[PDB]
RNA sequence: AUGGUAGGAUAGUGGCCUACCAUGGUUUCAACGGGUAACGGAGAGGGAGCCUGAGAAACGGCUACCACAUCCAAGGAAGGCAGCAGGCAAUUACCCAAUCCUAAUUCAGGGAGGUAGUAUAAAUAACGAUACAGGGCCCAUUCGGGUCUUGUAAUUGGAAUGAGUACAAUGUAAAUACCUUAACGAGGAACAAUUGGAGGGCAAGUCUGGUGCCAG
RNA sequence: AUACAGUGAAACUGCGAAGCUCAUUAAAUCAGUUAUCGUUUAUUUGAUAGUUACAUGGUAUAACUGUGGUAA
């Protein structure tokens, strides 16, 4: 009911399974989005000739739930986690240039994505009445269809929890400004304008779940050393007196 | 996936939530690759915060460069080589591939003054220098994070020795670099800094061994959000008001506004700050009032208009808000002279009746009898005369920076202040605009750089009275002593900060450095009778100057960079060519400093007296251990004085100190013939025999430069 | 412009150009000009200029000018992409073997070149045995007339082989494809081609109008 | 291999670098053929120069060693 585009895996070898076309049914009875097949697995194939006539096959079937002519992209193997750079790139000049048709559903109310989840519960609540207290929570994203209304109170439905209201609204800078928008803060796009942003996932090294958070990565003795270290710098000033003058009393603490 | 410790993540999470920055501190030789994870881990925090990172080097950029191109070409290199793969770019890469990070140079500090930037990163640790920290500390937002890259092994063994014990001191094979090693210890004592590996592993020896994340949530903003909402409908004051970002210089450009409906010529504002509290907003959206108001002759004066263009920036944001239009309602007009860089000079407004705004050089003040404002910034940095002469009979506003740039001593602004007592109005703006108040970062780097320091009066010393000169006897400071960072030798040290900083003219931040690293300066402290920390009256900073240091500089030459100079020993040379003198083993007093509200009794006079006589041998290992502290002071008695032939002073010529060093014995041997712009005054070199010694070449000397001096009266 | 004398330049002839001299040259036997199914010569961002070499006013390089536009610490640097290929979307992968060539050359290379990638003939079946029943078909507006081995919506038997499942060799620069060729491969032979048309008939079913049991 | 002698990065020498896109033009394009006693011509091929020396100089530097500037 959100997608603007789907991407659809079929199992070349195997051949179609229900769950993908009855997200096709969902997709042609809620609304039929763009599109795209991909087929993988084709490597499996022995023959050349069995190839050719599966792909044949899939590709006339795929034309019968989606409009005839339909884009269908092969994918033969799968090397480093990666599927050929080449068959990688051709699908992106057609999702570049892809124009999505104006839906009645999505048109017509507000929708928008989680982006990321953090609960603003204080913990304090959640243990002198326990962790059963309703919780405060607040949801991140960007907003899709119709413009949301600024007064709060707006009823909105979450799938799979049930309906609830709008306490609060606040607009955020972008987390990922598309490069027309950060560079105005024929020409091929630039490879520094090009950014990720994904909260939940790790990108890079660094992976946040909850409040913590997880990274992937003579001196070796002296740094084990300093890790050991058990007294503070400020504890270890406390015992230590000054004279002021040759023959003069330790001053500790001045008064 | 290891977890990091749950200290970082609070902390960072803690500064962002209060609005404080942070300071981090990264060890070992793939620190680098932590920046990344820490810069992505901000704006997890909080999306808002500025993304520009602030990157200081000295020569070198660990491990890149800072062009695209090449990179690009290597990166491409390695690829068709097979070295690396077509899609492989490390995480360090990419930090430095998408983020805005701007590379800068130690040395060109200036540039970065005015520009705001979430992050400040520090390459080196050891060519640190206090102005360049004051200068880039300053730049950081609240909830911005500081980092500094201890990766060198040296200063690797240094944290060791310190923390092992705080009482040894690592020291390699003439400087002692005390300083940084103050550094460290302070930063331990800073609450809201962390010192980690490359491992992300939380080092105990920070002082932010317990930071808690606080709970999820200022009442700063709030008396800032109704005052703007209260004065919307009253323009000009609605708009130019809205752009005030803090409470106080609301206040201030509210008094402004008062003072420009006031409409009385013999008025006078004087706005006082510390740097970056947002002087040049306030007095930039008052000029901007002034015009809405309507008076036509707006002066400006600086000692350069370079320094002026945060301030015209400032007019004109305060136009755009009253509607102004440029090209239409107003013209700018720049400096066409290659000095001021192309720096706006001049601003002509014709709307309702042609106004206009004008730059003018402190010295023509001539073409002030028809002003209706002139605006003083920096008036700290102009000559006491020359400000003397800008108070005319018209509106004045004065921006004066109490520990900003140069600037200069709280009590010459005290002393500006008595004289005004014209009608005098005075504005102070405490709070900053660029992060929470009471930032423990900020009171951190006052501590260590001791900017903040002021003079207090002594109840003990009245309940006591004044002590007779004679009864009091100089004390030699120990500087390893001094330098340890115990509460008793801080507060000891600050005493002579205060001193230092109120009694004359300019004090950059860079001097404690050379107080503290450099051998041939000692410090002499005039204490009182001994009968609580002693309290200095009159301090003496004397550097060694001549053939001693020259064992000294030959160890800097044979380094490859030579360490200083000698200042008397090369003017003399210069002006007479004299062999002798640059042989003569002497001492220049770098420094004397007295109380001003003490001043007039002789506390002065007595202290070189002693000195004197110390170096002249009437009176007749402290070095901290190398890898318990001795005593702070030392007695004249207990160190030998070192074999001396003069005594050498340099200062701005004036009545005052000429007469006071002509009462001890100084004879004028030199007097420069510009003068020193900032102050307008003349340097004069005077010197003094000390018994014992030969005295036939400062006689000729002094005959020189009075034939010298007699047919220079005319000419400067 | 036609020509002579002399000179300048070319690799050289020559108004090709230069100084003087004569007023000439083509043409109603079509000069000159116009149209055309005369695809039946030019440049590499735009003009000007230079440089190399046997051969280029060079798809090479250099100078100034006119515009485009990139990076930057704003002090400078550099580009010819002002391109190419597409749509109103995969032009890729393998080679110098085969025909040829450039070179300090047998051997190096050539996106010259080559290799591969993405309307025409067949099958869905053929041959028997048995059992059980008397109706099957043709003509005719009309009434009726004409003719004889038939129907199965019944049971049953042994043979044949193609698409597929595929071991090989051959083929080739190698490889795909082609040709040839072991084993397996059918009764719902479910190993389950469609498209269109003409008629039916059925309910404790529904509706509408009537001269009941009717009609639509 | 007691001058080196196999192989050989780098550098100095030698040789060769000579599809597309727009416009359009009537024997001024092109085709056939003549002449160069009016010319240049790498390369291939055949001929062709009797008119300190038991071997001269850096009047020479690259590659190379090392010191640095620059955002580049």
């Amino acid at each position: 009911k959100i997608a603007d585009l789907v991407l659809l895996l079929i199992d070349g070898n195997f051949g179609f399974e229900m769950e993908t076309m009855e997200f096709l049914n969902i997709a042609q009875h809620h609304g039929m989005p763009r599109v795209l097949g991909v087929a993988t697995h084709l490597d499996l194939f022995k023959s050349q000739s069995t190839l050719r006539a599966s792909k044949k096959r899939l590709k006339h079937r795929f034309w019968t739930e989606v409009y005839q002519g339909a884009k269908l992209f092969y994918l033969s193997g799968v090397i480093n986690g990666r599927y050929p750079d080449r068959e990688i790139l051709n699908l992106s000049r057609f999702i570049s240039v892809m124009k999505f048709r104006p839906l009645k559903w999505r048109n017509e109310h507000p929708y928008m994505l989680a982006d990321r989840f953090t609960d603003l519960t204080h913990p304090e609540l959640i243990e002198t009445q326990g962790l059963q207290i309703d919780r405060k929570v607040a949801i991140y994203g960007y907003l899709h269809g119709t413009p949301l209304p600024s007064a709060p109170g707006t009823r909105v439905h979450i799938a799979g929890v049930g309906d609830f209201s709008v306490a609060q609204i606040e607009k955020l800078p972008d987390p990922c400004p598309t490069p027309f928008y950060q560079q105005k803060l024929r020409k091929r796009l630039d490879d520094k304008d090009k950014l990720i942003y994904a909260p939940m996932s790790d990108v890079g090294g660094v992976l946040m779940d909850k409040d913590a958070v997880y990274i992937d990565i003579e001196g070796e003795k002296l740094m084990t050393g300093l890790q050991s270290v058990e007294q503070s710098i400020a504890e270890k000033f406390d015992g230590v007196g000054l004279q002021l003058f040759s023959n003069g009393t330790e001053l500790h603490e001045v008064a | 996936k290891k977890a990091i410790d749950s200290r970082i993540p609070s902390l960072i999470r803690n500064g962002v939530q209060t609005k404080q920055r942070s300071i981090f501190v990264i060890v070992g030789d793939r620190a680098r690759n932590q920046l990344p994870n820490l810069h992505y881990l901000m704006m997890s925090a909080d999306l808002k915060m500025n993304k520009s990172v602030l990157w200081a080097y000295k020569k070198k950029l660990l491990g890149f460069t800072s062009h695209r191109k090449k990179r690009e070409n290597k990166i491409k290199k390695e690829i068709k080589r097979g070295t690396r793969e077509v899609n492989e770019m490390d995480p360090f890469e990419s930090f430095i591939s998408n983020q805005n990070i701007r590379y800068v140079y130690y040395k060109e500090s200036e540039k970065i003054l005015g520009n705001t930037y979430g992050m400040c990163i520090l390459q080196d640790f050891e060519a640190l220098t206090p102005n360049l920290l004051a200068r880039t500390i300053e730049t950081v937002e609240g909830g911005g994070i500081v980092v500094i890259l201890l990766k060198s092994m040296s200063s690797l063994k240094q944290l060791y020795t310190m923390t092992m014990d705080v009482h040894a001191r690592y020291r390699t094979e003439d400087v002692v670099a005390r300083f940084n090693e103050r550094f460290i210890l302070s930063l331990g004592s800073n609450p809201n800094c962390l010192v980690v590996d490359d491992e992300l592993n939380v080092l105990p020896l920070s002082g932010a061994k317990n930071v808690k994340p606080l709970p999820p949530k200022p009442p700063k903003q709030l008396e800032l959000q109704e005052l703007k909402e209260s004065l919307e409908d009253v323009q000009p004051a609605g708009s130019l008001v809205s752009l005030s970002k803090t409470v106080n210089q609301a206040h201030a450009i509210l008094s402004f506004i008062d003072a420009i409906s006031e409409k009385t010529l013999n008025f006078t504002v004087a706005l006082t700050a510390g740097r970056g509290r947002g002087k040049s907003a306030a007095l930039g959206i008052s000029i901007a009032a002034a015009v809405s108001h309507g008076y036509s002759n707006i002066f400006v004066t600086s000692p350069s208009p370079e320094n002026l263009k945060t301030l015209f920036e400032f007019i004109f944001k305060g136009f755009d808000a009253l509607g102004y239009q440029e090209h239409i309602d107003y013209d700018i007009i720049q400096s066409t002279n290659p000095d001021f860089n192309k720096a706006i000079v001049r601003v002509d407004i014709k709307r309702d009746h042609r106004q206009t705004i004008q730059y003018i050089v402190p010295q023509d003040h001539q073409v002030l009898g028809q002003a209706e404002l002139v605006v003083i910034d920096e008036a700290a940095a102009i000559p006491l005369p020359i400000v003397k002469n800008l108070l005319g009979p018209y509106l004045v506003f004065m921006a004066s920076t109490i520990n900003g740039y140069e600037g200069t001593g709280r009590s010459l602004s005290l002393k500006l202040i008595q004289q005004l007592r014209r009608q005098l109005r005075e504005i102070s703006l405490d709070e900053p605009i660029r992060y929470a108040p009471g930032d423990p970062i900020e009171k951190w780097l006052n501590k260590l750089l001791c900017l903040d320091v002021t003079l207090i009066k002594n109840p003990r010393f009245a309940t006591r009275g004044t002590p007779h000169p004679s009864q009091c006897n100089l004390f030699v400071v120990n500087r390893d002593t001094l330098f340890s960072y115990h509460p008793v030798s801080e507060n000891f040290l600050e005493k002579m900060m205060a001193l230092y900083v109120s009694s004359h003219y300019k004090n950059s931040p860079n001097d404690l450095q050379l107080m503290s690293d450099a051998p041939a300066h000692k410090l002499f402290v005039l204490l009182p009778p001994i009968d609580r920390i002693p309290d200095p009256l009159c301090v003496i900073q004397i550097a060694l100057e001549g053939e001693i240091s020259k064992e000294s500089v030959r160890n800097s030459l044979s380094r490859g960079q030579r360490a200083g100079g000698d200042l008397i020993p090369w003017l003399i040379s210069q002006q007479f060519q004299d062999e002798e003198f640059a042989s003569l083993s002497g001492a220049r007093i770098v420094r004397i400093a007295t109380n001003p509200e003490y001043a007039s009794m002789g506390y002065g006079s007595r202290a070189i007296e002693l000195l004197r006589d110390y170096f002249e041998g009437k009176f007749t290992d402290y070095s901290i251990k190398r890898v318990t502290l001795p005593p702070l002071l030392l007695k004249l008695s207990e160190q030998p004085p070192h074999y001396l032939h003069y005594l050498g002073v340099s200062y701005g010529l004036t009545q005052s100190l000429h007469k006071f060093w002509k009462n001890n014995s100084f004879v004028p041997v030199y007097l420069r013939q510009t003068a020193n712009d900032l102050t307008g005054e003349h340097t004069c070199v005077m010197l003094n025999v000390l018994e014992g010694r030969e005295s036939n070449w400062l006689v000729e000397f002094a005959k020189d430069f009075r034939k010298r001096f007699l047919s220079l009266l005319s000419y400067d």
